[PDB]
């Protein structure tokens, strides 16, 4: 991922105000709700029938925290995304059998979550920077 | 295929959108042009700068089309026959671009209606926009 | 959305498929398993070897479902409600696998009916299989 | 692309029996017919209204010949697809603005054309090998 200095500054400034526990679980739960075929991987979490049950699942919240930790680690290494996500790519491609389109879907859900949380300050330039960031992250996981 | 629950959710969400539809559509178009520059090739005659009157008018047109699609959700395939003719036979737009515009519309709605954008409303709007895109990309 | 011309094309093509539907479906399933091994994860209780009786029976079931869908093309969501409930609510199948199975069915039809597989019939069958995949994936 | 020696031997033997002039043109025409939005890139080829007009286009036939020549070049360099399809990837991305999904669509159409031409000779193992080949080619163009 190649970013302009202004885009990098905006991305870092917006990520500074992100609450790691709340945004990650919210994005994972929105993924599981909007794309119900993704609960096939998370059946082990438990009750995932209603949206309120999906969004009120402690396992979903913890796994969202882990996912956002991985996203932050990727953000800290924007010039080494392929090498940063090698182990996770192996895990998702060999042991979990996750389709690469689901990575793009989760990235888009995370962008929607960021827009929901920040409102007006999620300007179209910031959204473009985050869009190419999540595109790079998804391309690294697919590799 | 839509269910009555998500149909009602989409109707309520667009009713809450109300009169800000034109500005919401213009902002969605601006977001799509900024974050997916390959979509700019479909508007070579446009002035695609920020605050452009042409983009504002086209966003108003897109919003009005979405409003009439909501009003005719059960009979969208023939309620949007003119738009299907325009986009599928004449313009020949890739459905990927429809996916991108749907995502940008969802981002705009999330940014402008925080309380209304529950996960259920998000899923309902995602499904509704997928069906509108399918009618406008299908060639019948 | 399907046009009457493509509906007639699909009807004629599957009518001439006729009694070889079970063999064609079994071969399509075998092709999907061989070329896309990730689809094998949905059948952990099955014997996925060549000439398997379980695979042959499942291919016969899939072919019968496709024949019913062809006979009820105009009311697909109401004709494939049980299969939609099975695939969307209970199995929770990724639509990418539906795309792969549709492609393998197209390859099998091309390999077994070279004469009927004209470009127009190919496009009609592609649209028909896309419509079938849409209904089974959707939950309503 | 990683293939077994038997898969490579089968792929090459079918490829020798391939009539390039007919196969490339048929694959391109079938792509343009089944996926009509792809005619936006080929509106300079003349009349592409009906399927019969698409399949009877000398420009379409010649471009299909060129595409199948590129496919053969990639087949001969299965271990260096990314380096072989660098110029073509640049041409298709920077200048033509072709979505990467259309490459996979054309690969699937080519596989269907091969099955149509060979019948029983296109066994499921041969199809699996050719699917790996065309997926590798599509990814190199996408790069
Ligand atoms: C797109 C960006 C993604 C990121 C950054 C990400 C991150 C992670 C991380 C860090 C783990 C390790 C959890 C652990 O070790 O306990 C993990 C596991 C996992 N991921 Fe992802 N993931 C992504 C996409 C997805 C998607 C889209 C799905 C499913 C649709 C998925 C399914 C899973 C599953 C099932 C696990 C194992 C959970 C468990 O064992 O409890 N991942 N992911
Ligand atoms: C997704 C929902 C969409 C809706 C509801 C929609 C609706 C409309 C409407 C109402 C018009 C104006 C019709 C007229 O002036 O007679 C239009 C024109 C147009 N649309 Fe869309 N559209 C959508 C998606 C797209 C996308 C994704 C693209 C391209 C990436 C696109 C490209 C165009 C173009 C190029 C025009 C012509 C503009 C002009 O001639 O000034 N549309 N659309
Ligand atoms: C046009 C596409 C498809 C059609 C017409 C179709 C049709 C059917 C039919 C008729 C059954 C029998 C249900 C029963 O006997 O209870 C079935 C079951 C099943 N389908 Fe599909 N199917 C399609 C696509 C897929 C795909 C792509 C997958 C997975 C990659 C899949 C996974 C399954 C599974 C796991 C079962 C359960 C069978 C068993 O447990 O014995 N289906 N489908
Ligand atoms: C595996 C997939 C593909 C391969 C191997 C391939 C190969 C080629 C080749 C060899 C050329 C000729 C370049 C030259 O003569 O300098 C070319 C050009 C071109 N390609 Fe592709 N291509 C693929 C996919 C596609 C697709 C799917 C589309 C459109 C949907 C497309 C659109 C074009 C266009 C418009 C040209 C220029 C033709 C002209 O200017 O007359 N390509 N490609």
């Amino acid at each position: 991922v190649h970013l302009t200095p202004e885009e990098k500054s905006a991305v870092t400034a917006l990520w500074g105000k992100v609450n790691v526990d709340e945004v990650g679980g919210e994005a994972l739960g929105r993924l599981l709700v909007v794309y119900p075929w993704t609960q096939r991987f998370f059946e082990s979490f438990g009750d995932l029938s209603t949206p309120d049950a999906v969004m009120g699942n402690p396992k979903v919240k913890a796994h969202g925290k882990k996912v956002l930790g991985a996203f932050s680690d990727g953000l800290a290494h924007l010039d080494n995304l392929k090498g940063t996500f090698a182990t996770l790519s192996e895990l998702h491609c060999d042991k979990l059998h996750v389709d690469p389109e689901n990575f793009r879907l989760l990235g888009n859900v995370l962008v929607c979550v960021l827009a929901h949380h920040f409102g007006k300050e999620f300007t179209p330039p910031v959204q473009a920077a985050y869009q190419k960031v999540v595109a790079g992250v998804a391309n690294a996981l697919a590799h | 295929v839509l269910s009555p629950a998500d149909k009602t959710n989409v109707k309520a969400a667009w009713g809450k959108v109300g009169a800000h539809a034109g500005e919401y559509g213009a902002e969605a178009l601006e977001r799509m042009f900024l974050s997916f520059p390959t979509t700019k090739t479909y508007f070579p005659h446009f002035d695609l700068s920020h605050g452009s009157a042409q983009v504002k008018g086209h966003g108003k047109k897109v919003a009005d089309a979405l409003t009439n699609a909501v009003a005719h959700v059960d009979d969208m395939p023939n309620a949007l026959s003119a738009l299907s003719d325009l986009h599928a036979h004449k313009l020949r737009v890739d459905p990927v671009n429809f996916k991108l515009l749907s995502h940008c519309l969802l981002v705009t709605l999330a940014a402008h209606l925080p309380a209304e954008f529950t996960p259920a409303v998000h899923a309902s709007l995602d499904k509704f926009l997928a069906s509108v895109s399918t009618v406008l990309t299908s060639k019948y």
